[PDB]
């Protein structure tokens, strides 16, 4: 079903010119997606425990993986060109009384490693996105009509809101422990893949107005009449965002309750966990450092432009940030498998920018790359987009990657568009 | 158990591997722990395992070292696909265990039946694996067919058939042909089966004068070895009868011959209904059957064993016997918790100096997180010995990890006897390089409060007449007002740094101008007292 | 004359006591040896329990007394001043527990008139004290927190926030937490008699089954345990059944051996063997 997509991938390259080289980078993955829909149609009308299946679910993987390769390229490639044309043109003079909102804006137009950084949590944003695909409606709760409806039907709890447990006594009903867990866990995962108006209207229609008022209270102050750049309607924020970091910081420390509660809680606000990152993925763990370090770099810029008052530090923050290399150790410790995996080998390095010397190393051990029959196709893809885009690709390099690419359409009896 | 010699042994047969700052045993080709394989055996003498107590264990060791015990052949053979002489070598090692564990009971019964018949000294004796000593004892005593007939127990057919024809023929024909009892046992034991092919002359009743071990080495001895493996014939002597509930000798031949296949399903249902193994023994065989190839283990069963091993070494006192067991865990989030809480509980006995005597750093050669050995021996320095000594072993160990105030509030108790200052000299000294690893740049105002107060007390100890403020001396001041605003109103009741921050400030009050040098004012001390009144005693007239 | 709870320090340090004669003795223990080092006095009613709190956070010792009042003393320089004092409750306080090592500096207090209290540290020393009313139908007499239970980027680690408390009518079982302002319990269990006397959580060693034993008045053991993580499920086992009542039941950390401390004035040791039922071990004293 994939023999294809190597002819599909060449008319591609063919129809478009050096000037439309991100619209042939979002033909690949179109190519790569409609090729992973026949492929997910075909695994799972197979009956589980069918060995014959294993290549085909491998085969999947491999697509998947590269399909979501050919979106990061596209978004930080955009990013990186569109910035080295715009370097000639900006002085911006700050405003004395610029709101968190405007100051962001400026940081996000001015520095392109917290632009390039939210890149990578957008696009990992994107992948855990597709993976939930249309399956948030059918969500079974025992619960049909109010929170709790277990523990109320069973009276205990003299408080209605959320503060019995400091105050006193610690009983009410299990079902309702359950549906606040679940919903909890729900929240999460929806914070994870990047639906959070999505996650508020949940929360909304379940009844958990104060969490969704705290869930929504993560965008800083942004006043429309102050700030004059990013005018809108009316003010929008809060004034009480290291209050309000400082108690989420204070939550995920306490322990013994609701896990689910407090992973929720320290992702929203900009935390890492512990028992919820065994089961996570690499590309979920990057995005959730990737964040982290934004976070950081934001609260460092926020202290040194005397942005927030003295009272407001209530609690100690951790003031260092990670970088690149940091990151990339973090990964590694975190999933070696992942790390040596070609396809998020790749993906890094295209994250990270030393995507030429990458594609010199793949070139030099190629005379256990062979084994690998679509990484030496997705590396000269990848040459050939960076030598239509620019000129930074080594020609000995190049030469050798047109050599391996006639070689193997010589091999599979398929040279008539070489 | 005590030793560290077997520790020390028993970590470098292993190959540990640091994953995700946990260690885990991958591949290990043997323990040096209680009751383990080939190596346990030389840890049992009169002077380890006491003397009372020691044949017991040995003998279990020395079972299932030669049962559960992988065999290997010296000289390699041309067909490697099979497994001929390791069965037989291992069969041989198995018949001269049983025979050496029932000559003890079998010496005292042939001396009872030397006096009363002599046709059954050489059944007796045949049971101890000794052919020649009864041919010869046959020969010697009028017999002649029964000398030439028991020359041929091999255990191969031909005479298989005929010993059971020559019972059918004796059975019947000629009247019932009363032959002698101790013959009987002798002709049917060479037909492959004593206790299954003989209708007749079945060999059932004689477990009343003899044990279990007997009839199962009659049978693994002397029947048909060459048509089924060990681990068959064992089985199959031991569904025949039922041997004791409540002994390690009786489930160590039970649980190795038919729990080939479901050895997961055999040792859950023993010790469910009896205690015979112990909590380390039961440990050790599912690790030695696992790294070997041996049998089917289950992974939650090797988790409660190596948890179980490592709470009973670690409520005695051994701490690295415990980490050594915690570390051979499956779930890396229970292992690092284990071993967190196994640093935090002893630590300072677990290394190279400082009242310890370990095996070069065992905290650190198996593969083991370091840091985290040192923050757990500094917390407990913390709350078990001064505050003064504690935080010298914390920023030193190279393991703080912005841990700088909890630093800098440990070393300010020893702020007295101001003749003593080289302490406080080093402790400000040291403190920048902790610092400057753990990257911090931002908060560094106690630490320069406290080595600038020793450099100021020093100038004017040495220099009485120079009272001018050089720069750093605002600084000194701000960092000294900073630190008493925390006492002075931020709601912290915290005595200690309060005094230490006074002393602090105090310390160059008799220098330059100090315009403030004050105690508790009257908000606060009119309405308590005791604590926080003095640095305003010199007012005795009007200016 | 009579203590009432001694509870040892960290790592096997200090063994701070109490008795009904007002006085919260910290004694030293040093290779055996027992040594007082320094009397804290300052409470109109008897001690009831005691517990020291972490070492990350210095060296603080709470101790509940009769005089509806905490205090909170702190050990450094060999000053053992008296830091906090929250006195929220309106009768005497009954037991009086900490939380984990990484929440922290948090405190839970319960009363005997219906209440309880919450102190959390702030940044300097603050302790938000938010408490209310309407608890049990008589008071509060058990309070103990469950084990770390923890929740991928590069800062503070999650857990699972706080929340637990503990009555003496016959319930005693955990809590649930949210996402809002404090936390929102959800955990009913009642399987007891008379009044519950000392209810104290089992330490979780890595795996998800996390138990909690209680004891009322009636002289029953139960041992609460879970089926799974975040499952509907609080069957209660019970362990023994004597003929006069329990005072406190303590839990081990490596095989969690059950100390049930009552009865005839003799403490007892149980432990769960491999077929599911609780045995004593042996006999103290």
């Amino acid at each position: 079903a994939s023999m294809s997509m190597f002819s599909d991938f060449l008319q591609s390259f063919l129809k478009h010119s050096s000037s439309t080289v991100f619209d042939l980078v979002e033909e690949y993955e179109n190519i790569c997606g409609s090729q992973v829909n026949i492929l997910s149609k075909i695994v799972s009308r197979a009956t589980p425990g069918l060995q014959k299946f294993s290549k085909t679910a491998s085969m999947l993987w491999l697509l998947q993986q590269e399909m979501v390769t050919w979106r990061l390229l596209a978004s930080l490639y955009r990013d990186r060109i569109q910035s080295a044309l715009e370097e000639e043109s900006v002085f911006a003079v700050t405003a004395v009384n610029a709101s968190e909102k405007t100051v962001v804006e400026a940081l996000f137009q001015r520095d392109s490693l917290v632009r390039q950084s939210q890149l990578v949590v957008d696009w990992l944003e994107s992948i855990a996105k597709d993976e939930i695909g249309e399956f948030s409606d059918n969500i079974e709760f025992y619960a049909k009509s109010v929170y709790w409806e277990n523990t109320l039907h069973t009276p205990l709890v003299t408080e209605l809101d959320p503060d019995a447990p400091i105050r006193q006594k610690m009983p009410l009903d299990d079902l309702d422990r359950e549906d606040e867990v679940r919903l909890l866990k729900y929240l999460f995962t929806l914070i994870r893949a990047g639906m959070t108006e999505e996650a508020q209207r949940l929360c909304k229609r379940c009844g958990q107005a104060w969490r969704a008022a705290t869930l929504e209270g993560w965008k800083l102050y942004h006043d429309p009449n102050v700030n004059g750049g990013t005018e809108l309607e009316p003010v929008e924020g809060n004034p009480y965002r290291r209050i309000w970091k400082i108690s989420c910081w204070r939550m995920a420390e306490d322990e013994l309750f609701n896990r689910y509660e407090r992973a929720i809680y320290a992702a929203l606000s900009g935390n890492l966990k512990q028992l919820l990152p065994v089961c996570d993925t690499w590309e979920d763990t990057v995005w959730a450092y990737f964040r982290v370090m934004v976070d950081s770099l934001v609260e460092q810029e926020i202290q040194t432009s005397v942005a927030t008052l003295d009272e407001t530090e209530e609690l100690p923050r951790l003031g260092a940030n990670w970088t690149l290399e940091k990151v990339f150790e973090e990964l590694q410790a975190t999933d070696l498998e992942e790390n040596q995996e070609h396809y998020h080998i790749v993906q890094k390095f295209l994250i990270l920018g030393d995507i030429d010397g990458l594609m010199d190393e793949f070139s030099k051990w190629l005379s256990r790359n062979n084994l690998p029959g679509h990484l030496l196709r997705f590396m000269t893809h990848l040459i050939l987009f960076f030598r239509t885009l620019g000129l930074q690709t080594k020609e000995e390099v190049s030469i050798e990657v047109l050599k391996t690419y006639i070689q193997l359409l010589i091999r599979e009896k398929h040279t008539n568009l070489i | 158990k005590l030793y560290q010699t077997p520790l020390e042994l028993k970590l470098k047969h292993s190959t540990v591997h640091v994953d995700e700052l946990c260690p885990l045993i991958v591949p290990n080709l043997g323990v040096a722990v209680i009751h383990d394989y080939a190596d346990w055996v030389k840890e049992a003498s009169g002077d380890l395992p006491e003397a009372q107590i020691v044949k017991h264990w040995s003998l279990t060791w020395t079972l299932c070292e030669a049962l559960w015990g992988h065999l290997k052949e010296l000289d390699s053979q041309l067909n490697e696909p099979r497994e001929y002489i390791q069965i037989l070598e291992r069969r041989r090692a198995f018949s001269r265990w049983l025979s050496c564990t029932a000559t003890p009971q079998i010496e005292e019964e042939v001396s009872l039946t030397q006096k009363n018949s002599p046709v059954e000294a050489v059944f007796s004796y045949l049971t101890g694996k000794r052919i020649s000593e009864a041919c010869s004892l046959a020969q010697q005593s009028g017999d002649h067919r029964l000398a030439l007939l028991l020359s041929q127990f091999v255990g191969s057919q031909s005479v298989r058939e005929l010993l059971t024809m020559q019972l059918v023929d004796w059975h019947q024909l000629q009247a019932d042909s009363f032959i002698q009892d101790e013959r009987l046992r002798i002709f049917a034991l060479l037909a492959g089966k004593p206790v299954w092919q003989l209708s007749e002359k079945k060999q059932i009743n004689v477990c009343s004068q003899l044990d279990w071990k007997r009839s199962l080495a009659i049978h693994l001895w002397y029947l048909l070895p060459p048509t089924a493996s060990i681990s068959r014939a064992l089985s199959m002597y031991e569904e025949a009868f039922q041997n004791p509930l409540r002994d390690v000798c009786f489930h160590l031949l039970k649980l190795y011959s038919d729990r080939h296949y479901d050895l997961n399903q055999l040792l859950e249902p023993r010790s469910i209904t009896a205690d015979p193994l112990d909590y380390r023994l039961s440990w050790h065989l599912w690790e030695v059957l696992r790294a070997l190839n041996y049998t089917h283990l289950s992974a939650q069963c090797e988790g409660v064993l190596q948890a179980s091993y490592a709470g009973q070494l670690e409520s005695e006192g051994l701490w690295e016997w415990a980490i050594f067991v915690l570390l051979h865990i499956d779930n890396s989030g229970i292992r690092e918790k284990a071993v967190r809480e196994l640093l935090t509980r002893h630590c300072q006995l677990l290394e190279t100096p400082e009242s310890w005597a370990k095996e070069t750093f065992l905290t650190q050669k198996l593969r083991v997180p370091a840091k985290w050995i040192h923050e757990a021996k500094a917390v407990r320095a913390h709350m078990e010995s001064d505050k003064h000594l504690e935080a010298l072993c914390l920023f030193k160990a190279e393991h703080w990890n912005r841990c700088h105030k909890l630093i800098i509030r440990h070393l300010a108790s020893d702020a007295i006897i101001n003749e003593n200052y080289d302490y406080l000299k080093g402790f400000l000294e040291d403190l920048a390089p902790p610092e400057r690893s753990s990257l911090i740049q931002d908060w560094e105002t106690s630490g320069l409060v406290y080595l600038d107060y020793i450099r100021v007390i020093e100038m004017l100890r040495h220099i009485q007449q120079v009272d001018c403020s050089g720069n750093d001396l605002e600084q000194l001041h701000i960092k000294v007002t900073s630190l008493c605003s925390r006492i002075e109103q931020i709601q912290c009741y915290s005595a200690k740094d309060r005094l230490a921050q006074s002393d602090m400030a105090k310390r160059v009050a008799n220098l330059s101008t100090p315009d403030p040098q004050r105690v508790p004012l009257r908000l606060l001390a009119p309405h308590i007292g005791r604590l926080p009144m003095p640095e305003d005693y010199a007012m005795d007239e009007l200016r | 004359d009579m203590i009432h709870d001694a509870q040892m320090d960290y790592y096997g340090t200090r063994l701070a006591t109490c008795s009904s004669d007002r006085s919260v003795k910290i004694f030293d223990v040093r290779n055996g040896g027992q040594i007082l080092i320094a009397d804290l006095r300052g409470h109109e009613g008897p001690v009831w329990q005691v517990a020291w709190a972490h070492p990350m956070y210095g060296n603080i010792l709470a101790s509940c007394s009769y005089d509806r009042k905490v205090i909170i003393w702190r050990e450094e320089n060999g000053t053992w001043e008296k830091s906090h004092e929250h006195a929220g409750h309106d009768s005497s306080v009954n037991s009086v527990c900490w939380a984990p090592h990484d929440y922290g500096l948090i405190l839970a207090c319960g009363s005997s008139d219906g209440a309880i209290s919450l102190l959390t540290y702030t940044g300097e020393g603050q302790w938000e004290v938010k408490k209310i009313n309407n608890a049990h139908t008589i008071g509060c007499n058990a309070v103990s927190w469950a084990p770390a239970v923890v929740p991928p980027s590069g800062q503070k680690p999650n857990y699972i926030k706080r929340f637990a408390s503990g009555g003496c009518d016959n319930l005693i079982k955990l809590w649930k937490e949210e996402e809002d302002g404090q936390w929102k319990e959800e955990q009913k269990l009642e399987a007891h008699s008379d009044w519950v006397r000392d209810v104290a959580w089992a330490p979780s060693i890595g795996l998800p089954t996390s138990t909690i034993a209680s004891c009322s008045q009636d002289g029953r053991v139960f041992i609460w345990t879970c089926d799974d993580a975040s499952s509907n499920t609080w069957s209660p086992k019970l362990l023994h059944k004597f003929n006069d009542v329990v005072w406190h039941v303590s839990w081990s950390i490596t095989a969690n051996i059950l100390a049930v401390s009552g009865g005839d004035n003799k403490v007892t040791l149980w432990k769960e063997s491999v077929d599911g039922q609780w045995v004593c071990i042996s006999d103290v004293n």
